[PDB]
């Protein structure tokens, strides 16, 4: 589970990785079922006011 | 502790055991 | 089938040097240009990896310690698989991996592997391309559960890492065209997983499967012309080490350092970099470990009068059985438990050998004489003349009951509770039996009755693990 | 290996028999066996075949549904069923070692170890 | 499947024997070659159309290609007088030839 924007990516996943990950226990990319396409996960825009 | 010149110079290393006598495990200097 | 080739060849093993080799992707998770420190089973750098040969037949069954690294030169497809297993026999499931030329077959059956399992290879003259492979691996293979089929795994050096973790069989492979003369190359290459078979068996030994041609045929030998091509395979062993795997921008492992290899690599790990600047760094801590334990306790004191009841020059009768309290002493139950003089010895709750460690507040000894036919009455929730008009055991926790035939000593002086006398005739169920019931009080007060405590010799001037009177 | 045949004797047509073929050393298992007759004045003409594991069984057409070849490596011998006799089942019977293991390798070897045959005569 | 062999061949001792095996599209099959002297169990002499088991003398020369497979004994001697059988396999049916017949004159 998670929240973010799903975008096209250019990360050459090898046939055996299912998802990529970023530092400190956070998903960065994932390949979807039924289509095997790799989607990047970018957190939704935020900031202080 | 590990004494090193740096991987940019040599892979030679000296090791320092901080508070121990040279009786418990190429040249040893007390 | 099952032709055996290992006639006498018994050369001592030769070791080459696996320079920087067998570094797989120990993980399914993509990494950017980060120096990630991993602790897993690995082949330590610059380790002596045994060097077996296609010729000399070299197919010994080898130990599968924690997982192995398998390398192979083999310009021709002569190594055909492995027979991982525990016994490599019936009564134990074993794993078989074999690839023909266009398909790999994996089976986990109750195989009956040979002493020298291999595959014959033949080329029919009509089409010199089918390498007609014959199986000389097993004589019987039946009653199995797993069968997986895929495109085959296989100077075209091939590398493998097999490991058996938590019911999974994990295979990592990397096939590389090599130009070096004879031994493993120096360029770093990262193995990446092939499959993860849920085999779930125990693997302790393994053996590689060869492809041998038949050069000639003597009439009865079956072992005449098995030429073994020309190749070489190396078997290294994975050890739990910590690595620092340099991931690329794309996630490929371009380099690594083996922490436990040497102080410089340990520093590179603890600093999480492949370049260390000039200076002094603290990496770990030295600690001498203890070599033996010394346990030691107060000096042996008064013994429980286990000196008075089973002896009794005379026992009281069961209508007026005795109840002696014993307290403030050390109770050695080992002597009575080891004694063979007791006809019956039934304990409830705790095994008789742990009473040395356990403590109680008080102990009561219920001593009387009964018959063997009445011995069954000493049990919770029992009925009968004795249990209803005489000593009655509670439904709740009971201690230990001890009985033994006392014909020699006690065979009308003994009565049972309306009162009747036993016909004890000195000439089996009517012979007298003496019975002592050990009832334990475990809550009534601070513990004063306990088993003794074995002492050990003391050793001075060595880091030791001690226990002084509970300290 | 050395093979010896036995069990061949006189029987009337329609009867039964069981040929025997014992081996010399435990290299029996590494051999696919074959039975072949000799009609008293005719040439070699194949009977049937059975592999090292015993998992191919192939008979000649003239003999299908009569014969059941069985093999026991533990007792290290070869057996041939007789059934429902022809008269021209009369012959000397040879038990012969191929050396191949399965279906696909029998064409690469010759039938190369050969016990002295047993004579079967089928007469009323 | 059929294997056709000449009934008999006669060569004087010291000469060269020659023996064929005809039939359909043969040379796409390994053909074995078989000795059997009168009153004896036979013995191999050729397999895979060119191989000779160990102990087989080098004279026992043969090869196969096309629709006939041949057996040659160079330097024939008195030992040689025997029956010779062509063999092949057809879809796992062992096929034996009629069997040519030595006569060492
Ligand atoms: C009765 O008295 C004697 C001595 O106090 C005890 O006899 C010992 O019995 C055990 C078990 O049968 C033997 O292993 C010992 O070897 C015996 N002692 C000797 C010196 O031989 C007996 O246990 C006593 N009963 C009680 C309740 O104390
Ligand atoms: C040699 C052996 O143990 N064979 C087993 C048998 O004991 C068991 O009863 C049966 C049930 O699946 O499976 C097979
Ligand atoms: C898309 C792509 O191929 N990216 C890189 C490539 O630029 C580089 O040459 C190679 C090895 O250096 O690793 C990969
Ligand atoms: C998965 O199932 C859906 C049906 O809801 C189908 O539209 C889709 O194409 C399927 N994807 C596959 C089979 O890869
Ligand atoms: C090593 O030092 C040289 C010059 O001092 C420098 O050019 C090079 O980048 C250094 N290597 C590193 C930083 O890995
Ligand atoms: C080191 O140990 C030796 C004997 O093992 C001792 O004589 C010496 O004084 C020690 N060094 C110290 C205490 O600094």
């Amino acid at each position: 589970t998670g929240t973010g924007v799903l975008t096209e990516s250019n990360k050459k996943f090898l046939p055996f990785q299912q998802f990529g990950r970023d530092i400190a226990d956070t998903t960065d990319a994932v390949r979807d079922p039924q289509t095997l396409e790799i989607l990047d996960i970018t957190p939704c825009s935020f900031g202080g006011v | 502790s590990v004494i090193t010149p740096g991987t940019n110079t040599s892979n030679q290393v000296a090791v320092l055991y901080q508070d121990v006598n040279c009786t418990e495990v190429s040249n040893v200097f007390q | 089938q099952c032709v055996n080739l290992t006639t006498r060849t018994q050369l001592p093993p030769a070791y080459t040097n696996s320079f920087t080799r067998g570094v797989y992707y120990p993980d399914k998770v993509f990494r950017s240009s980060v120096l990630h420190s991993t602790q897993d089973l690995f082949l330590p750098f610059f380790s002596n990896v045994t060097w077996f040969h296609a010729k000399r037949f070299d197919n010994p069954v080898l130990p599968f310690n924690d997982g192995v690294y398998f390398a192979s030169t083999e310009k021709s497809n002569i190594i055909r698989g492995w027979i991982f297993g525990t016994t490599l026999d019936s009564k134990t499931q074993s794993l078989l991996i074999v690839n023909n030329a266009t398909n790999v077959v994996i089976k986990v059956c109750e195989f009956q592997f040979c002493n020298d399992p291999f595959l014959g290879v033949y080329y029919h003259k009509n089409n010199k391309s089918w390498m007609e492979s014959e199986f000389r691996v097993y004589s019987s293979a039946n009653n199995c559960t797993f069968e997986y089929v895929s495109q085959p795994f296989l100077k075209n050096l091939r590398e493998f890492v097999f490991k058996n973790i938590d019911g999974y069989f994990k295979i990592y492979s990397k096939h590389t065209p090599i130009n070096l003369v004879r031994d493993l190359p120096q360029g770093f290459s990262a193995l990446e997983p092939l499959v993860d078979l849920p085999i779930g068996i125990n693997i302790t030994r393994f053996q590689t499967l060869l492809a041998l041609h038949r050069s000639y045929l003597t009439p009865g030998d079956s072992s005449s012309g098995w030429t073994a091509g020309a190749a070489a395979y190396y078997v290294g062993y994975l050890q739990p080490r910590t690595f620092l795997l340099k991931y690329n921008e794309n996630g490929t492992i371009t380099d690594a350092v083996d922490c436990a290899l040497d102080p410089l690599s340990e520093t590179k790990c603890t600093l999480k970099s492949f370049t260390v600047e000039k200076g002094i760094y603290q990496t770990s801590n030295f600690r001498v470990q203890p070599t033996e334990s010394i346990v030691r306790f107060p000096n042996i004191t008064n013994l429980c009068p286990f000196g008075e009841v089973f002896n009794a020059t005379r026992f009281a009768s069961v209508y007026a059985w005795n109840r002696k309290r014993i307290s403030n002493c050390v109770a050695d139950y080992s002597v009575l438990y080891n004694s063979a003089s007791f006809s019956t010895f039934k304990c409830y709750g705790v095994s008789p050998t742990k009473l040395n460690d356990l403590c109680f507040t008080n102990v009561y000894a219920d001593s009387f004489v009964i018959r063997g036919d009445e011995v069954r009455q000493i049990a919770p929730g029992q009925t009968g003349k004795i249990a209803d008009y005489n000593y009655k055991l509670p439904d709740d926790f009971t201690g230990c009951v001890i009985a033994w035939n006392s014909n020699n000593l006690d065979s009308y002086n003994y009565l049972y509770r309306p009162l009747q006398s036993y016909g004890f005739q000195p000439t089996v169920g009517y012979q007298p039996y003496r019975v002592v019931v050990l009832s334990f009080e475990l809550l009534h007060a601070p513990a004063t009755v306990c088993g003794p405590k074995k002492s050990t010799n003391l050793v001075k001037n060595k880091c030791v693990n001690f226990n002084f009177n509970g300290l | 290996v050395q093979l010896v045949e036995s069990g061949g004797g006189l029987v009337k047509p329609g009867g039964s028999l069981r040929l025997s073929c014992a081996a010399s050393e435990f290299t029996f298992s590494s051999y696919s066996m074959n039975w072949v007759r000799q009609a008293p004045g005719k040439g070699l003409e194949w009977v049937s075949s059975i592999s090292s594991s015993g998992s191919q069984i192939y008979y000649a057409d003239s003999v299908k549904g009569r014969f059941t070849i069985s093999r026991d490596n533990a007792k290290k011998s070869l057996y041939l069923q007789m059934n429902s006799l022809r008269v021209e089942d009369t012959a000397v019977y040879y038990c012969a070692t191929n050396g191949g293991a399965h279906s696909s390798t029998w064409s690469f070897y010759g039938m190369d170890v050969w016990g002295q045959g047993t004579t079967v005569t089928v007469s009323s | 499947y059929e294997l056709t062999q000449p009934p008999s061949v006669s060569v004087s001792p010291g000469q060269t024997a020659t023996i064929t095996c005809s039939g359909d599209k043969l040379g796409d099959k390994y053909a074995c070659w078989y000795q059997q002297r009168p009153g004896q169990s036979p013995v191999l002499v050729i397999y895979q159309d060119s191989k000779r088991p160990s102990g087989i003398p080098e004279r026992f020369s043969g090869s196969n290609s096309g629709n006939t497979a041949t057996l040659t004994i160079g330097g024939t001697q008195a030992m040689d007088e025997a029956a010779y059988f062509c063999q092949a396999w057809d879809s796992n049916t062992g096929v034996f030839g009629g069997g040519t017949k030595l006569t060492v004159l």
